[PDB]
């Protein structure tokens, strides 16, 4: 069961930045397409490297990706204060090569 | 009395094998949703071993435990071109399974207008005229078995014939099954979804695996016998323990009833059209 | 008075039989099915075949071929 679990969390006031991180524990294939969600998507990127965003991040965030440690984040930037009611992890992962694709949520974040 | 207790487990064994294949016969014959390009391939390779373990293994069984031909010359030579037909036709069989997934994988949306019904028939005949060809056609132009005793059943001594038979036979299809099956586990390393639908890539991805544990099976199976022979027909010296040399010849034949217990032990499909079957 | 003694895809060893022996022979003896071990070589008299063994004389110049 591949286990992926929010971090980064805190308590800060508008017009500073923070990083959360996401990774992938467990018996692993290879990871597809990871990113966080808000229900709604805020970000997401494919094992290529393609980077999506949300229409209601002009630019505001950026989400990265390394390939090597299963590992996700994102840097905020510019809080508001109706952009913040919760942040989960989303992958989608292969436990082998002849299994099917599945996916996974994570707990949960808040300011 | 070591004849009759290895007689009666070759016979276990065969009885064995004959049963597996008309199952896995009857359980695609029997389902109408099972009726499909890729699975009248398997259906083929069922009947070569059907065949094989059904009209040429007792034979072989009852040769090996009195150690002579008891049959007179005139079924020499029957039972020996259906041992090579039969042998050939299985691996060019596995052959065509192995290009038919291939295009299944590495195109999955244009398949449907690519391997159709009647390319895949086309397919089947010319995999079994190409069989013929290969195998009953040099047991004539490499004079047709030679001994004069009418007690030996020797296939060419010749070390012309081997080297065709073993390179014809065993291979060249094992060039073409290894190279197609590695692509497809390249592919399916590769691609996120295979034809954009989960279930479509998982119904995909198990017969993959199923493909990929028949060809290992059969590798394994028959690579230590076609090893050991064309290495004796080629350095006369070099000529193994005969103990050794019976082993691989037996767990070569053991692959055509190995593989019915490979189907259903991997497929979820195949395992209740066993049950099916087997109830009735 | 040569007999053949081996049959590769490198040829054939064929060699000179000494004095005293005067016919060939090529010994066939089962190991698997479609498969039996030859042995040739010279002999003054023809052997006796053991346990299924095909032997079969003959007295021209390589004729257990």
């Amino acid at each position: 069961q591949v286990q992926l679990q929010e971090s980064g969390g805190g308590l800060v006031q508008a017009g500073e930045s923070l990083r959360l991180s996401c990774a992938a524990s467990g018996t692993i294939f290879r990871l597809y397409d990871m990113g966080w969600y808000r229900r709604e998507l805020v970000a997401s990127i494919t094992s290529g490297g393609s980077t999506k965003y949300g229409d209601s991040v002009k630019g505001r965030f950026t989400i990265s990706r390394d390939n090597a440690k299963n590992t996700v984040y994102l840097q905020m930037s510019s809080l508001k204060p109706e952009d913040t009611a919760v942040y989960y992890c989303n992958a989608e992962y292969r436990t082998g090569i002849w299994e099917e694709l599945l996916d996974g949520w994570g707990q949960g974040t808040q300011v | 009395s070591k004849a009759i207790l290895l007689g009666v487990i070759l016979g276990g064994l065969i009885l064995f094998g004959v049963l597996g294949n008309i199952l896995v016969i009857l359980s695609v014959a029997c389902h109408r949703h099972l009726h499909s390009v890729t699975h009248y391939y398997i259906v083929n390779l069922a009947v070569a071993d059907l065949l094989l373990t059904s009209t040429v293994l007792p034979f072989s069984a009852i040769f090996e435990v009195l150690g002579y031909w008891a049959f007179g010359r005139v079924f020499c030579n029957i039972w020996a071109a259906v041992d090579v037909l039969c042998c050939t036709a299985r691996i060019w069989g596995l052959c065509i399974i192995s290009i038919d997934r291939y295009i299944g994988v590495s195109y999955p949306l244009r398949y449907p207008t690519i391997v159709t019904q009647r390319r895949g028939l086309m397919a089947l005949l010319c995999v079994w005229a190409l069989s013929l060809v290969i195998s009953i056609g040099p047991l004539f132009g490499w004079r047709q078995p030679a001994p004069e005793d009418e007690t030996i059943c020797q296939i060419n001594e010749e070390p012309g014939y081997v080297l065709f038979s073993a390179l014809g036979s065993f291979y060249l299809p094992l060039a073409i099954i290894l190279v197609m099956y590695c692509r497809v586990y390249v592919v399916a390393k590769r691609v996120r979804l295979l034809s954009g639908s989960r279930e479509k890539d998982r119904n995909l991805r198990k017969a993959a695996k199923t493909l990929g544990i028949v060809v290992g099976c059969f590798v394994l199976c028959w690579l230590p016998f076609f090893l050991v022979m064309p290495i004796g027909s080629f350095f006369p010296d070099f000529k193994p323990s005969e103990t050794v040399f019976k082993i691989v010849f037996w767990l070569g034949y053991l692959n055509s009833c190995i593989n019915p217990i490979i189907y259903p032990c991997s497929s979820q499909e195949f395992k209740k059209a066993f049950q099916n079957v087997l109830r009735i | 008075l040569t007999c053949v003694t081996s049959k590769s895809i490198f040829g054939i060893t064929t060699e000179d039989c000494p004095d005293g022996q005067n016919l060939c022979f090529k010994r066939r003896h089962y190991v698997v099915p479609k498969i039996y071990d030859s042995t040739r070589g010279c002999a003054a008299t023809c052997p006796i075949p053991e346990n299924y063994d095909s032997i079969h004389c003959c007295k021209t110049d390589k004729c257990n071929e």
